[PDB]
């Protein structure tokens, strides 16, 4: 088969930057190369065919170049909605083969998270389990640390985090940390605290509640 | 406009089969062939083959030849992919994508998730993430729904039957040590709206035929 190799695997660039990603074919494929844009949870969208021609509807800031084995895709002026994984593909010969994709992230100014904590509902407590949720909303960069304490005992191994994909409009992230305990354990303790560390915060922000208040 | 709608995916046991359908509209079905492409979670795109829609002649990637087959119902403008003797490694999002033989694929279906597992389907419990009583007067408040303990993916979540979209974050599900998924969907709103505006998260877990509307309000 023909292998398609893309570089870099990921890149970060600011709005308005000119950005170029590359695709190398293991054999001559003429100009029989297409590029696709895939946004989170969506189907790939066709951008370019025969290495350099735009599908109709595709914004003019997208372009492609190359022939033989070396191909490029360029975004002349990166926009927040261009956050996506970009794939090259050859159709010189079957089987059709794709590169592993290049993940393009938007670089923006630092934005501190807004933090919220949610106690377990009484409904859930009836089922024998308590989930405590800490929300970090609309922050940048993605790196954040969340620390759980229950009556000043550090909680390790009983929380899971999930992060949203970068927002297509403001280029921020949001993050949930969910602490799970038994009902019995939940009711043995008073102070539930979520401590957040992030570049946009001069010192860690703690949100907390006392059970029953 | 050109539309490709996939169905027939979802949960299937190892050793089992599914038959995916790709229903086309907005163009003359037999004027273009159809490709099938899959994408395992977190991985790249893998072309599985192409079918000639005018006479029904399929071409397969060597990796799936024999075990997967393509067929048509032109009267329904529909292409099918029957996938057999499945294994965990076949768990992926499956796409149909319109196109000529040996050429680019200019329109893709939305994709359907196939989960190969011997575990049973399980619908989610939906719990409120109640807005804080300490929410800032004249400020912004957060609330949400915890959608817990379901299998397999996916679930959809909307707010107020789709009327509320601004400020919504529905988090990627996480697999719990129980083998069940869980996620939260949250939204930020004006603090002043709490107790006046109704906030309902609409949850639909198709594999278990579980639809739940959960109202989220301040706790008393």
């Amino acid at each position: 088969d023909i292998q398609m190799t893309q570089s870099p695997s990921s890149l970060s660039a600011s709005v308005g930057d000119r950005v170029t990603i590359t695709c190398k074919a293991s054999q001559n494929v003429g100009t029989n190369v297409a590029w696709y844009q895939q946004k989170p949870g969506k189907a790939p969208k066709a951008l370019i065919y025969s290495a350099s021609f735009l599908y109709s509807g595709v914004p003019y800031r997208f372009s492609g170049s190359g022939s033989g084995t070396d191909f490029t895709l360029t975004i002349s002026s990166l926009q927040p909605e261009d956050f996506a994984t970009y794939y090259c593909q050859q159709y010189n010969i079957y089987p059709l083969t794709f590169g592993q994709g290049t993940k393009v992230e938007i670089k923006r100014t630092v934005a501190a998270p807004s933090v919220f904590i949610f106690p377990p509902s009484d409904e859930q407590l009836k089922s024998g389990t308590a989930s405590v949720v800490c929300l970090l909303n609309n922050f940048y960069p993605r790196e954040a640390k969340v620390q759980w304490k229950v009556d000043n005992a550090l909680q390790s191994g009983n929380s899971q985090e999930s992060v949203t994909e970068q927002d297509s409009k403001d280029s921020t992230y949001s993050l949930s940390s969910t602490l799970t305990l038994s009902k019995a354990d939940y009711e043995k303790h008073k102070v539930y605290a979520c401590e957040v560390t992030h570049q946009g915060l001069s010192s860690p922000v703690t949100k907390s509640f006392n059970r029953g208040e | 406009e050109v539309q490709l709608v996939e169905s027939g995916g979802g949960l299937v046991q190892p050793g089992g089969s599914l038959r995916l359908s790709c229903a086309a509209s907005g163009y003359v079905f037999t004027d273009y062939g159809m490709n099938w492409v899959r994408q395992a979670p977190g991985k790249g795109l893998e072309w599985m083959g192409w079918i000639n829609t005018y006479i029904g002649e399929p071409i397969y990637a060597d990796s799936v030849k024999g075990r997967f087959t393509f067929s048509l119902d032109t009267s329904k403008s529909t292409a099918y992919l029957q996938m057999n003797s499945l294994r965990a490694e076949d768990t992926a999002v499956y796409y149909c994508a319109r196109g000529y033989r040996s050429y680019a694929m200019d329109y893709w279906g939305q994709g359907t998730l196939v989960t190969v597992s011997s575990a049973s389907t399980k619908g989610p419990s939906v719990f409120p993430l109640a807005p804080s009583s300490k929410s800032t007067s004249g400020g912004t408040a957060a609330l949400g729904c915890l959608v817990k303990d379901y299998f397999p993916e996916p679930v959809t979540v909307s707010w107020n039957s789709g009327a509320l979209t601004s400020g919504v974050h529905t988090f990627p599900a996480v697999l719990q040590s129980s083998g069940l998924y869980s996620l939260s969907s949250v939204v930020t709103v004006p603090s002043s709206s709490l107790g006046t505006q109704t906030y309902i998260c609409n949850v639909n877990h198709k594999p278990s035929n579980t639809k739940v509307d959960k109202k989220v309000e301040p706790k008393s």
